């Protein structure tokens, strides 16, 4: 099996930057055979380029392509902010026609600290059983970002799951969502629950904190 | 032009699954056809391939044993079906293949199908419990979480789409339930938090499931 | 005075495939067709140009004998002005033909269980042949600009396929054997001849 590695895993850029994606194979492939597709989420991939040279009819000239035996790239001379998305080389030369790794091109900006508030359980979830407490971080860059549980001050893992949004197209932030999930008998086991978010736009972590029952 | 692909399925561990590439706008009988497949946020693995004409099929060892791939040229559609259901296998289906003239063909996989979302869990269908998320005492923020329910499709909306700006709905995790769970969220001015009221709608469509909350904060 | 070999061609214990068909020439023979319109053994006897008993009275300077198997939905190509991949890819007749097509089933011999894969036919040619040609090559069909240089894969594909005759299939699907008959006649040595 061809194993195909794509560099950088992911590279950030302001727009109209020059962008350089590289994808590198364990033996040499035939340059007839190799493409780049470009895929937004959700969205079913685009050809870009095929034959490891020749641009896809109707794709834009800013992107180019070149390589041979192990090493290939694609080129986006200006990146036009359409081109924000992933991007996988596919070989077909020899099967399996496998895929790279795909790397993510992200749109660069100043670093925005966390908006980092705290949800404690809906009045009627109790009713219904469980208890879940949710943590937001919101509006940051970069993606890179550490959420810790403190029940009664104390590290929690085991509970706790998140999830990250797209970059959003005006403002390039993401925002992220930590949700902690315990029953009823559990939850009310402590008192004080908190969130505690490392990222490099804060100086200090920020923890924000409830104490049960009291608003 | 184009290639769609069948509706999403969902279906339980160890069945089949066919999904179907029906061609449009361009001579398929001289074209070739491969499917590939794209867990949530992963990269792409290529399945499988076969050449329009012949019939012949080509599949990674992954999947030699498991997977069908045929073609009924007098519809003009391919065809990848899959036995033996894991659990890993739900994804999305993507069909792709050259476009061709009476002439020639192309020398790239140019013309790709929407992609068909196949879930694989044990878990039967259930619709969601909303559950609010009401503001904490210059700017606020509220929301719902959408908790507990099966397969992923759910639609959320504010004030029956009236309120759009800032609101973050974030992609559903899948809880060891086997049951999905996401919270969608809005961010808006503290001084309007008296004065204005915020319901959001959700729409699960497998269970027929349209389920309203309000956000008071208190 | 001897008689033709049709044993040699009706009852050959092998048959070629399609796009390699094989021909006997005979020549300096008796030949007496009544019998095989008469034999009841071939599904299909169609003649063109020609009548099929009319011209058992008739002389020739040499008669072709063309034989190979293809399916039976396939038969109605192996006339005058008709179309199909055996037709364009295979074995062609002339528009202007003048000879005999006779057919007949072949599933006990010709077909195995789990399919006898032996028996091909050309799916992949650049171009129609003409009348009676015969293209037995092997390259790799370039269906994209980029050369294929002997390796199968992506827009280069083999040029022949396989029938796969089981003897469970339809009678469309089910192998028949082939035999065309060409009369020439040139210069008028006047070699093969009716009773
Ligand atoms: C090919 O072989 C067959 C069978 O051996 C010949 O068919 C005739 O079959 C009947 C069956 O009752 C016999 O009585 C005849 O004697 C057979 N013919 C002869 C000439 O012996 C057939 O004739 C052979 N030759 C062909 C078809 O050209």
């Amino acid at each position: 099996e061809i194993v195909l590695t794509q560099s950088p895993g992911t590279l950030s850029l302001s727009p109209g930057e020059r962008a350089t994606l590289s994808c590198r194979a364990s033996q040499s492939v035939s340059s007839s055979y190799l493409a780049w597709y470009q895929q937004k989420p959700g969205q079913a991939p685009r050809l870009l380029i095929y034959g490891a040279s020749s641009r896809a009819t109707g794709i834009p000239d800013r992107f180019s392509g070149s390589g041979s035996g192990t090493d290939f790239t694609l080129t986006i001379s200006r990146v036009e902010p359409e081109d924000f998305a992933v991007y996988y080389c596919q070989q077909y030369g020899s099967s399996p026609w496998t895929f790279g790794q795909g790397t993510k091109v992200e749109i660069k900006r100043t670093v925005a600290a966390p908006s980092v508030f705290i949800f404690p359980p809906s009045d009627e979830q109790l009713k219904s059983g469980t208890a879940s407490v949710v943590c937001l971080l919101n509006n940051f860059y970069p993606r890179e970002a550490k959420v810790q549980w403190k029940v009664d001050n104390a590290l929690q893992s085991g509970n706790s799951q998140e999830s990250v949004t797209e970059q959003d197209s005006k403002d390039s932030t993401y925002s992220l969502s930590s949700t902690l999930t315990l029953s009823k008998a559990d939850y009310e086991k402590h008192k004080v629950y908190a969130c505690e978010v490392t990222h490099q736009g804060l100086s200090s972590p920020v923890t924000k904190s409830f104490n049960r029952g009291e608003c | 032009m184009q290639l769609v692909q069948s509706g999403p399925e969902v279906k339980k561990p160890g069945t089949s699954v066919k999904v179907s590439c029906k061609a449009s706008g361009f001579t398929f009988t001289s074209s070739a056809v491969q499917w590939v497949r794209q867990a949530r946020g992963q990269r792409l693995e290529w399945i499988g391939w076969i050449v329009v004409g012949s019939g012949n099929t080509n599949y990674a060892q992954k999947f030699q044993e498991r997977v069908t791939i045929t073609r009924d040229m007098s519809t003009s559609t391919a065809y990848m079906e899959l036995s033996s259901l894991r659990s890993e296998d739900t994804a999305v289906y993507y069909c792709a293949a050259p476009h061709c003239s009476s002439t020639i063909c192309y020398d790239g996989f140019d013309i790709w199908g929407q992609g068909t979302m196949v879930t694989v869990s044990s878990a039967s269908t259930k619709g969601p419990s909303v559950f609010p998320l009401a503001p904490s005492s210059g700017t606020a923020a509220l929301g719902c979480l959408v908790k507990d329910y099966f397969p992923e499709p759910v639609t959320v909306s504010w004030n029956s789409g009236a309120l759009t700006s800032g609101v973050h709905t974030f992609p559903a995790v899948l809880q060891s339930s086997g049951l999905y769970s996401l919270s969608s969220v809005v961010t808006v001015p503290s001084s309007s938090l008296g004065t204005q009221t915020y319901i959001c709608n959700v729409n699960h469509k497998p269970s027929n499931t349209k389920v309203d909350k309000r956000v008071e904060p208190k | 005075t001897n008689l033709c070999p049709f044993g040699e061609v009706f009852n050959a214990t092998r048959f070629a495939s399609v796009y390699a068909w094989n021909r006997k020439r005979i020549s300096n023979c008796v030949a007496d067709y009544s019998v095989l319109y008469n034999s009841a053994s071939f599904s299909t006897f169609k003649c063109y140009g020609v009548s099929p008993t009319k011209l058992n009275d008739l002389c020739f300077t040499n008669v072709y004998a063309d034989s190979f198997v293809i399916r039976g939905d396939e038969v109605r190509q192996i006339a005058p002005g008709q179309t199909g991949k055996i037709a364009d890819y295979n074995y062609k007749l002339p528009d202007d033909f003048t000879g005999c097509v006779i057919a007949w089933n072949s599933n006990n011999l010709d077909s195995k269980v789990g399919g006898n894969y032996n028996y091909l036919y050309r799916l992949f040619r650049k171009s129609n042949l003409k009348p009676f040609e015969r293209d037995i090559s092997t390259e790799i069909y370039q269906a994209g600009s980029t050369p294929c240089n002997g390796v199968e894969g992506f827009n280069c594909y083999f040029p022949l396929q396989s029938y796969g005759f089981q003897p469970t299939n339809g009678v469309g699907y089910q192998p028949y054997r082939v035999v065309v008959l060409s009369f020439e006649l040139l210069h008028a040595p006047a070699t093969v001849c009716g009773p």
